[PDB]
């Protein structure tokens, strides 16, 4: 009845080594329809086996997810979130950016 | 401790 | 009449089910059947099957609907089975209305022109709340309903008139909203009327 | 302010089975319990290791308690539908949203017990745990139904009893992390975004008490204008993230400080490039 879209922030748990495991983190927080569909990409293709938070709202009523999964950052892959959500005319493609 | 169980709406 | 006659259906001790409790729902014929069939109609539709149980007398099945929640409420009616796999059902029983009781505060239970009364003389029972119920339900030891009387002095309350007292008996009162029919506040404080 | 929260949501899904129904409670900001009625055989299940000895009763009850609210909600679903004569054919979501603050002294602060339906608010205990308020007229067949039931008068009891004591008692056994706040790992990174400019970002990462103030300065004056500054967000281990930016003319970076603010930093922390 009233619905809001995402707000999507790509970003690793701790700072980018290259060589060095880590998590790739995907927020997607202040979205109405908590039905969402959230993926991590490795040069374009979807990673499996991630997995995400149990679902939990704020003080507006929008939702927030924590969508993750181990990698190991390199020079050459590009890593990106890609969200889809009744609020989006198309799905959203956030790239990974080691700096913010 | 959860809310317990609410009326129903 | 054939075999596909209509079944009997009852609720023991009673249809009126307090919250949490349980009632059995018994079907019973003369007929030989297999299998009986309990049906709730209405927004939480289910369909229970039982084999059928032969004892001198009566064939029948005892379903039992246990721990009463407000998604068991509602509109019973039962079937028998004249075979084993497909069903081939008999007529409908006549429906069994099952209410749980007990989810609002009681209402009161007054006697207009006194409980304890002369015979002959008429008598009006009055259900009185202060909570908006839509509907009152008035049973003498079970379904009897009248449609509440809209915020004056701030009560609801329906009155139901008794006519010339006849015999007596013991009354309770139940309210209810419009939009869940089945699903009823405390009892009232028993009422006993003595026609002497 | 500590505080407990517990936040619930559910979905109905029509053709595709019963609604989902999740719920999930926080001290502070630390999930300790969750629930999923998709899991395979749910149960109220552990998030923090200090309740992960209360015990098989504990959570047994708790488990229950979860079952039975989950049906509760698909009457209430249902019953919405009606009230707003709604088809059986949509999808439609309730949440409840209920807990504590506690405050300095720790007694009860500020009760909360309050739903939306469809991302709208519906119907909200007051602050004084007595009354309602409905936001539209379906939401007054609900009022109605609970002054008759007298249900005010048990969530004020959860609000003032039950809530309160049982998050004194999350504070005491998970003290050693609810109570001791993990400050920020800061650094400032410097990003050339041409010859003339540069791009300064501040840094605070794994700070527990998610509640934190970043603020540029440039010469002790705070630079409210031209800072960019992101939400708040989780690491993925129960501590936070945030970084604040600013433009700054190349040459002129070391007029320019970053101003930490937290509860684990006995003195808000001044750092520059």
């Amino acid at each position: 009845m009233i619905q809001r879209t995402p707000k999507i922030q790509v970003y690793s748990r701790h700072p980018a080594e290259n060589g060095k495991s880590n998590f790739l983190n995907c927020y997607v927080s202040g979205f109405h329809p908590s039905d969402i569909e959230v993926d991590l990409l490795k040069n374009g293709e979807r990673i499996e086996k991630v997995e995400h938070s149990d679902l939990s709202f704020s003080k507006d009523w929008s939702f927030y997810l924590l969508y993750y999964t181990e990698f190991t950052p390199t020079e050459k892959d590009e890593y990106a979130c890609r969200v889809n959500h009744v609020t989006l005319s198309q799905p959203k493609i956030v790239k990974w950016d080691r700096d913010m | 401790l959860n809310p317990s169980v609410a009326a129903t709406l | 009449e054939g075999v596909h006659r209509k079944p009997s259906l009852l609720a023991h001790p009673g249809p009126l089910v307090k919250s949490e409790e349980t009632v059995i729902l018994q079907c019973w014929s003369d007929v030989r059947f297999e299998h009986f069939l309990l049906h709730r109609e209405g927004k939480y539709k289910d369909t229970l099957h039982l084999i059928g149980e032969h004892h001198d007398g009566v064939s029948k099945a005892n379903f039992s609907i246990g721990p009463m929640m407000q998604d068991l409420a509602g509109t019973y009616r039962c079937y028998g089975s004249v075979t084993h796999s497909p069903y081939q059902l008999s007529a409908p029983s006549d429906p069994l209305d099952i209410v749980i009781t007990g989810l609002y505060e009681k209402p009161s239970l007054s006697a207009q022109p006194g409980p304890t009364v002369l015979a002959g003389e008429s008598v009006t029972l009055s259900c009185s709340s202060r909570s908006s119920y839509d509907m009152y339900h008035l049973s003498r030891e079970h379904e009897r309903r009248f449609s509440a009387g809209p915020k004056v002095n701030g009560t609801f309350q329906a009155d139901f008139p008794l006519g010339p007292a006849t015999h007596g008996g013991t009354y309770r009162c139940f309210g209810s909203f419009r939009d869940s029919p089945y699903e009823w506040s405390n009892s009232s404080d028993p009422l006993l009327v003595s026609v002497t | 302010s500590h505080s407990m929260k517990y936040f619930f949501t559910s979905v109905s899904r029509p053709g595709r089975g019963e609604p989902r129904f999740i719920s999930v409670g926080y001290v502070d900001d630390t999930q300790f319990v969750r629930f999923d009625s998709d899991a395979a055989s749910p149960r109220g299940e552990p998030r923090a290791p200090w309740v992960e000895q209360e015990g098989p009763e504990y959570w047994d009850r708790e488990t229950q308690k979860y079952k039975r609210q989950a049906q509760t909600d698909r009457v209430s679903l249902r019953n919405l539908r009606g009230y707003y004569n709604q088809s059986e054919a949509g999808s439609h979501t309730l949440q409840w949203m209920c807990g504590c603050d506690l405050g300095p002294d720790g007694r009860l602060l500020r009760g909360y017990d309050q739903y939306a339906y469809d991302g709208k608010d519906y119907i909200a205990l007051n602050e004084d745990l007595r009354s309602w308020t409905a936001a539209d007229t379906a939401a007054q067949i609900t009022q109605r139904k609970w002054e008759a039931a007298r249900e005010a008068e048990q969530r004020r009891a959860y609000l003032e009893g039950t809530c309160v004591e049982w998050l004194r008692r999350y504070l005491e056994n998970g003290k050693e992390t609810l109570q001791r706040a993990e400050h920020p790992k800061t650094h400032v990174t410097h990003h050339p975004v041409s010859d003339h400019e540069a791009t300064l970002r501040c840094w605070a990462l794994g700070f527990y008490p998610a509640e934190i103030t970043l603020t540029w300065q440039w010469d002790g004056e705070d630079q409210t204008q031209d800072t960019e500054l992101v939400e708040t967000r989780p690491a993925g281990d129960g501590t936070f993230q945030k970084w604040a930016a600013v433009m700054v003319p190349s040459g002129e970076e070391q007029r320019y400080t970053c101003h930490v603010q937290h509860e684990g930093l006995p003195e808000p922390l001044t750092l520059r490039w």
